[PDB]
C-alpha cells in the first residue's frame, strides 16, 4: 500500500507605519524605523510560535 | 532661598524649579 | 568595639549605582509589541497595521 | 533580429534581452529605506547621553 | 518548508505617512502522524494553597 500526500503553503504578515512629523522631531532611544521593525519582527516571531 | 523642588508638570514650575532641565535616561527598559 | 562594623553592610554594597543629574529622574518602558489580531492574510492581500 | 522587442524605463536605460528580468518597485516615492538612511545621515549622535558635559557637580565619580 | 524567509517589503506613499510590511510564507509538514503524542487535562498549581 502506497500513498501520495500534499501540503499547502500559507502566508503571514503585519504592517508598520510611522507618520512624517515623527521622523523629524528629536527622539530618544535612537532611530525610530529600526525600533518599529524590531517590534514587528518580535511580534511575528511570537505569532509564528503560537501558530506552530 | 532658591529650591529645585519635586514638580513634574512644566506649567507649574516656579522659583528655582524653572531652571531645571529634564533628566531622561537614554535606555529603553 | 561593641557595635557593628562595615562588614555587616550587605544590601548597600550589592545594589548597582547610577549618577543622577536632577532632583527628578525620568525613564521609559516598553510594555507590549502589539495587540493580538491574527497574522494570516492570504495571497496578494494587504496585512493590517499594528502598534506597540 | 531587428530591435522590435526592446523597451526603456523612465530613466532612459534600454534592455535588449527579452528574457532578462527588468527591475521593479520604483513607483513608491519616498521609500522607507531611503527615509531610514536619511535619518541616519542628517541626525547623527541621536539617543546619546550628553548630560555629563553640562553638569556643574564637582564629583563625577560614583561611590557607595 | 520555507517559500521565503522573513523579510520586509516597502509600501507605496499615499500621504505624509511612511509604511512598510513584513511577510513570511511557509507551512509545517509532519510525515508520520503516529510518531507524536499529546498529554491533555494536566493539573498544575505551582503557586499552591497554604493553610
Amino acid at each position: 500500500t502506497y500513498a501520495r500526500k500534499a501540503a499547502f503553503v500559507k502566508f503571514l504578515g503585519t504592517t508598520r507605519e510611522v507618520t512624517h512629523p515623527m521622523t523629524l522631531v528629536n527622539s530618544a532611544f535612537g532611530n525610530v524605523i529600526a525600533r518599529q521593525n524590531k517590534d514587528g519582527i518580535l511580534w511575528m516571531l511570537k505569532q509564528i510560535e503560537q501558530a506552530l | 532661598a532658591l529650591e529645585a523642588g519635586h514638580t513634574v508638570n512644566p506649567l507649574d514650575l516656579e522659583g528655582g524649579g524653572a531652571f531645571r532641565v529634564e533628566s531622561l535616561e537614554r535606555s529603553l527598559h | 568595639n561593641l557595635s557593628f562594623t562595615d562588614q555587616h553592610i550587605k544590601f548597600w554594597k550589592k545594589i548597582p549605582k547610577q549618577k543622577a543629574y536632577s532632583t527628578v529622574e525620568q525613564y521609559g518602558q516598553l510594555l507590549d509589541y502589539g495587540r493580538s489580531q491574527g497574522a494570516f492574510v492570504g495571497e496578494g492581500v494587504l496585512p493590517d497595521t499594528n502598534d506597540s | 533580429p531587428d530591435m522590435v522587442l526592446a523597451y526603456s524605463d523612465e530613466r532612459g536605460y534600454f534592455i535588449f534581452d527579452p528574457n532578462e528580468e527588468p527591475p521593479t518597485g520604483s513607483g513608491n516615492g519616498e521609500t522607507a529605506s531611503q527615509v531610514e538612511l536619511y535619518i541616519d545621515l542628517t541626525k547623527p549622535l541621536e539617543g546619546a547621553d550628553f548630560r555629563r558635559y553640562e553638569s556643574p557637580n564637582p564629583s563625577t565619580i560614583t561611590l557607595p | 518548508k520555507q517559500l521565503t524567509p522573513m523579510m520586509k517589503m516597502d509600501l507605496a506613499t499615499l500621504g505624509p505617512v511612511i509604511r512598510w510590511m513584513i511577510l513570511m510564507y511557509g507551512v509545517p509538514v509532519m510525515y508520520a502522524p503516529k510518531k507524536f503524542m499529546k498529554y491533555t487535562n494536566i493539573k498544575a498549581d505551582v503557586p499552591g494553597y497554604i493553610g
